């Protein structure tokens, strides 16, 4: 997993980034 | 005349209400009305009285305006006579504090109930002034009729309008939502900063947040009731935690959330009642009053209903602990049978260097925002060290890589990655290749389109990285899958800062096991629960029972078949354990008399080492500097992929040679000192771990992890690292997978 | 003590001269303890090092200076040679004169600027001056290897988009410092996808195969890239050209040369790919906007709608010979406006836009001078007849409605396409199970209320929720979406559809029946017998019409692409518009762009659930609504005046209070049976995946292409969906 990596982090392959769309949002 | 009016509403047990307004100079009183308005069933408010406020021509028009106005700028919800009367005119409803009465009392109509008043209440009294003795006795006085209906199912859903909270303590963490919209009023209004439990508005996925707006889904089948209605329950839960994180070093218990439910109305009595049971839900599940914190005698976090069972916790790791201590709070039975002659599992520090504490195991924290790690070092007031992000990668030797070489090569690294991920789309679990099997074919089928020709200091600076994304998996990317390599990143990861917990993770465990009845040096050899009850026997002999049984040991000893299982495991079971990978790495801490490297390193919390060749790609990858303080002088290191192997044959005299051979070619222009103190870990051949962490088989998938965690007729129960889908590997995993266990538990 | 060589490994140069030539005991073209080597034909003196990096000296002011700066905006290294670069190398421009187009290097105090580079001529017969020989192997491909640091731009016109960004991440000078609110072309730091984004610090996938001699060093080519686009979006109306950027590009050294000679490959790429000169821009005549390379090719583009008329749009101002065969009397296809109203357009198709923000619809609306109407976000329930719902019960039933999702969302998870259950049945078990669990029930309101929903969702997949795939009902926000405003296109899609089509070889009433792809080329024959032929043919019919197999394939289509047609399902809703006397609803609706309908029971969820008030600017009269679900199928035995009344009815119920006058004009649609369409828009039927978007999509031996809403996996349905696809073809068959 890309998660235990600390130092020198892998960026590549990850999902689209995603946000829950709330409706008590300003 | 024309006496008795009625309700309008369907379902209303009051045929005769009684308005509670007494606004209206006219008001109607039990006499009749031209129309009752319905708030409960035990609140309704005549005509006459709504007229007092509505009407621009009556005396409270002017502070239903006021009111009116202010609620259109902060809420959502439209502003209504109703919504008055429930947020400003309702009489507060407060509990006696006196131990043998506990009736519930309506204060005077101006009367403003603050915590305090809860606090300290008793029948009769008058907040006014204080506490001078008297002559009449109130709490023998009936209490109201209307307090008994309260505690009836229907009465809530007869409820008009949502119960919104005053003064909540959740206010200020959720300042981006309007009030109403997570059970505030609208009419309203020095933390860790690691401590972010609330869902912010176009935030992405972090990992244990909850939104403040909406039930997650075990609180969905924990509470179906409010899957029409939430705002209550949301208003209540979002309190807990404001509370706990406010005050994580305490207990938290309904006698400290009362006093900060703050509604008026009946309302306020179905809170108080309801807190209670929400409050239970958050400690069973852990989301509260978990950590480090201990609990005794004497105060079980969980009413005596929870308590009449046993269980026995195999391992002794942060996972097994984690369930110990958990289980054990909750008031239940625990005994926990450890294999080694101590506690902490892969967790074991080393604390024989000079004012330096070294992990022979775990020891980083990877993101700390919300990370149960971190709470569990405010309760022990630790504190720890953020990794600076720079990291030069040192040659042999001496020369730092060039940046426009250093950037260069990890775009083309992260881009290897990038078309990893394309090609795995849709391919199925048959379909699944080797990572590293990928990335070469990749690779070639790169430099083949083009022309371009790496140097070797550009093709080995590449390596790095590939024993890097070995280092991560504990294994060369050929055994690793393709597909599921970072199965887990599907899901909300921990934010934050990447730490170093300079104490060690032995603090927190140490803490966990501390009163825990823990028998080390017990092996389970075999369990048989095909009887009545579970009966755990261990190498020697000694046999335990107890109603239950989790198992915490390391994926390894699951598929070498350690214990014997009656009945067996299911075929199922056996496919998921074989399925994922026992990851190795293996670590070496050396002490020197001084600083040497703080010429060239300058501060880093770490410097790489650019391999020779892509066999010796594994050894010493990365060099820590073990005090963040830059006082004392340790070095640690790693030992991960295909040289994890090279070097299972050899000796500690070996292994030390070999990384002085290193760190002489890195620092070639200095006499580098001799290593006055040293260790080379063995996890590889530690009969009762036989592994770093886990990771994915090529052709497996993360499901696996949740079909590990399966229970087994509800008796036999399962955690560790290689049980926790969502974060894999870390002791951050284990702990929650342990806390997961002891919920499982104490439901059924 | 003589004249010296470059140690730098592999130089060319054979007698290095300094640029710089800053100290007093400049070298010049003679002897200096070393040469420093930025590229292979240009290094600099030791002296002049000494000058600058010395603290002694008299250029450290002016380097220290520049490098505290450059330590501040940056986060690359300063150094000495950074600095010459950036302040000290001189600036190459080319000569404006078309005979001669000569490389020149500027004075040294000279400063380059956009409006120098635009007229300049050499000695400004000086044009008869022989170039310098440096110039040529700036082509060559180990030059830019043999460069030390790439290329950082000045007053890239990114810039302002970038201030997230460090300058040199993003090929700018960390030395340096009104555009359309639905034109974000770059990613920020820490946002979530959305769609059409791209990373200013990434090279795309598509990138990095076109150009993988930047996959080392990408820093020019993001730099080039970013240029473009911030050009692009800064004047959308005009075709970007190669002219129109250099300019743009200000960079000290013979890199530069480089650099205008690549950002015409890159200007040209993203240009095929439909990342620029794309929309409703148009040429005209004898200026196509590729080179002659991809002109010589034909192609045959069957269908009129947003996706055949998107393709034949690139591809025309490519270069290349389209025609585009239509069998209806009209283009359009699903988009179809009544321009008959008083004083209004309405849509008997398509016309609301999902997400502005980067649609290729807001961008065409720009081009066009168009404006939109951003729908409000207040739609009040109306129940029958009169009450308006109370927002608690209302918001209640929203909230209930979504956790059903959401366990319906859990569910799916690890589930196969074999496990799969209709959403509808899904919805209902869960529903259900609730009730039991919890013990309380809803009222008949509550009920009628979260029944609103379901037909809301029913609108949204064209289908009744029981035909419909639980694991893959909303498959398509795995990815990026639209984000922005939900707009209302005032004046319809017909304005857009009309300008693409504009000048093109479009041939009406000319069905397809049969397209052989056998031979040497495609043989596309009509239903009369019509004949026409071409290298590439573009297929762009409905889902319907494919899975009734309305054309012959010779040879047939794949078993695999014809179970991923049927796997999908064609998706439908019809609409109905009605004009009155006067606007009726305003005391009640207030201004509301719509408001709902609550069925009075399940069966009749579907009519009429929503009415639109189609005048934003509330002037004139006229209402539109949609029949969705279960009611469309109970709609196709009426005839037009019977579908009339039933909204007749359906109107005075809600309006009880009052009286409504009786409507002056209307129309009912009938896409359902439209012949050539019979459909509106596609959604994964119960056992299908999304990923049979991606399979329609495939093309055959490279000679037949398909498009359309039902072949777009990211965005499927829209008109929006549909053109990308268009774009996304163009590209492809326009491919060397
Ligand atoms: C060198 C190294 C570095 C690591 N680095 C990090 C890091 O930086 N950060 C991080 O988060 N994690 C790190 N990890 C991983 C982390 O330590 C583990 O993920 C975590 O300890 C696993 O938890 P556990 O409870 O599941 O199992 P364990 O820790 O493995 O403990 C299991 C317990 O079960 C016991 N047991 C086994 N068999 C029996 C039996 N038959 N009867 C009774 N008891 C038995 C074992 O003795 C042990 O006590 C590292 C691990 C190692 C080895
Ligand atoms: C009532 C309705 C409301 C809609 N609402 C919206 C909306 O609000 N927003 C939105 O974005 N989208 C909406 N859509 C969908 C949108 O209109 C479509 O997604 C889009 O038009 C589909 O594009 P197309 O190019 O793929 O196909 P089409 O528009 O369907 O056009 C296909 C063309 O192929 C032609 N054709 C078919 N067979 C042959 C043949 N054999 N030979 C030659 N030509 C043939 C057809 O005549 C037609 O001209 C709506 C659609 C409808 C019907
Ligand atoms: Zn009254
Ligand atoms: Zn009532
Ligand atoms: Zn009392
Ligand atoms: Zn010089
Ligand atoms: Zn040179
Ligand atoms: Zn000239």
């Amino acid at each position: 997993a890309r998660t235990m990596q600390t130092a020198r982090k892998s960026t590549g392959g990850k999902a689209p980034r995603k946000q829950l769309a709330t409706k008590a949002a300003r | 005349p024309l006496g008795s009016r009625k309700c309008e509403k369907a379902g209303c047990t009051a045929t005769c209400p009684v308005c509670f307004a007494s606004a209206s100079e006219r008001c109607a009183k039990n006499g009749y009305t031209s129309r009752w308005y319905h708030l409960s069933c035990g609140e309704h408010f005549c005509n006459e009285c709504f007229d007092h406020y509505y009407r621009s021509h009556k005396d409270g028009y002017d502070k239903y305006t006021t009111w009116k106005k202010i609620w259109t700028s902060n809420g959502k919800t439209e502003p209504s006579p109703k919504a008055f009367m429930a947020d400003q005119q309702l009489p507060y409803w407060v509990q006696c504090t006196k131990p043998e009465c506990r009736k519930w009392r309506q204060l005077t109509k101006e009367i403003q109930l603050t915590p305090q008043i809860a606090k300290t209440y008793r029948c009769g009294m008058k907040p006014n002034t204080a506490i001078k003795p008297e002559t009449s006795d109130h709490c023998s006085l009936p209490e109201d009729l209307r307090v008994l209906e309260v505690s009836n199912h229907w009465w809530y859903s007869m409820l008009i309008l949502p119960p919104l909270l005053k003064d909540s303590v959740a206010a200020p963490l959720l300042s981006a939502y309007y009030p109403d919209c997570v059970g505030m009023s609208p009419s309203c209004t020095g933390m860790n900063r690691y401590f972010q439990p609330f869902y912010q508005p176009n935030e992405c996925g972090k990992a244990l947040c909850v939104r403040p707006d909406v039930m997650e889904l075990d609180e969905l089948y924990e509470f179906p009731e409010y899957s029409r209605d939430p705002t209550m329950y949301l208003a209540l839960r979002n309190l807990i935690l404001a509370l706990w994180y406010t005050n994580c070093k305490e207990a938290l218990t309904p006698q400290k959330c009362i006093p900060h439910i703050i509604v008026r109305g009946l309302v306020r009595i179905r809170c108080v009642q309801e807190v209670e049971r929400i409050l239970y839900f958050m400690t069973r599940k852990g989301l509260i009053n978990t950590g480090v914190l201990s609990v005794g005698a004497d105060q079980y976090l969980l009413p005596k209903d929870y308590h009449n069972k046993s269980v026995i916790i195999i391992g002794a790791g942060p996972a097994g602990l984690a369930a110990a201590r958990q289980l054990h709070n909750f008031g239940i039975k625990v005994t926990v049978l450890e294999a080694k002659d101590r506690i902490g599992g892969r967790v074991w520090d080393d604390k024989s260097f000079k004012g330096v504490t070294v992990g022979r195991g775990a020891q980083i924290v990877n993101g700390c925002i919300n990370n149960p790690v971190a709470l569990m070092c405010e309760q022990l007031g630790i504190s720890m060290h953020k990794f600076g992000e720079r990291c030069d990668l040192i040659q042999e030797g001496g020369r730092i890589t060039d940046p426009t070489i250093d950037k260069r090569m990890d775009f083309h690294f992260n881009a290897l990655l990038d078309v990893v991920s394309e090609w795995r789309k849709d391919k199925t679990q048959l379909q699944d290749v080797p990572l590293g099997e990928k990335i070469e074919e990749i690779y070639k089928a790169f430099i083949k389109e083009s022309g371009i020709q790496f140097s070797e200091l550009e093709g080995q600076v590449l390596q790095f990285h590939l024993s890097n994304l070995e280092y991560a998996c504990g294994s060369n990317l050929h055994q690793v899958s393709a597909r599921s390599w970072d199965h887990n990143e599907f899901f909300a990861q921990f934010a934050g800062d990447h730490t170093l917990l300079t104490p060690g993770y032995s603090v927190i465990i140490e803490k966990l096991a501390e009163g825990l009845d823990i028998q080390l040096k017990s092996p389970v050899q075999c369990i048989d629960y095909s009887g009545d009850e579970v009966q755990v026997t261990t190498t020697d002999g000694t046999g335990y029972s107890a109603q239950k049984v989790l198992v915490t040991v390391p994926l390894a000893l699951l598929q070498k078949g350690a214990i014997q299982f009656n009945p067996p495991l299911s075929e199922k079971k056996m496919k998921a354990i074989n399925s994922l990978g026992a990851g190795i790495i293996e670590k070496i801490a050396l002490q020197f008399p001084y600083r040497f490297w703080d010429s060239k390193v300058q501060g880093a919390d770490f410097f790489g080492h650019v391999p020779p060749s892509a066999s010796k790609r594994g050894l010493f990858a990365v060099f820590y500097d073990m005090d963040p303080q830059k006082k004392h002088s340790v070095l640690m290191s790693v030992i991960a992929g295909e040289a994890v192997a090279s070097v299972r044959t050899l000796d500690d005299k070996q292994v030390l040679q070999q990384c002085m051979a290193t760190l002489r070619e890195l620092f070639k222009e200095q006499e580098v000192p001799d290593p006055t103190k040293y260790f080379v870990t063995r996890w590889s051949t530690d009969p009762w771990i036989q592994m770093a962490y886990s990771f994915v088989k090529t052709g497996g998938s993360g499901e696996a992890y949740d079909i590990i965690a399966e229970d087994i007729q509800g008796t036999v129960f399962f955690a560790g690292e290689a049980t926790n889908r969502h974060f894999p590997q870390t002791v951050t995993g284990a702990y929650l997978s342990g806390v997961r266990e002891a919920s499982k538990i104490a439901a059924f």
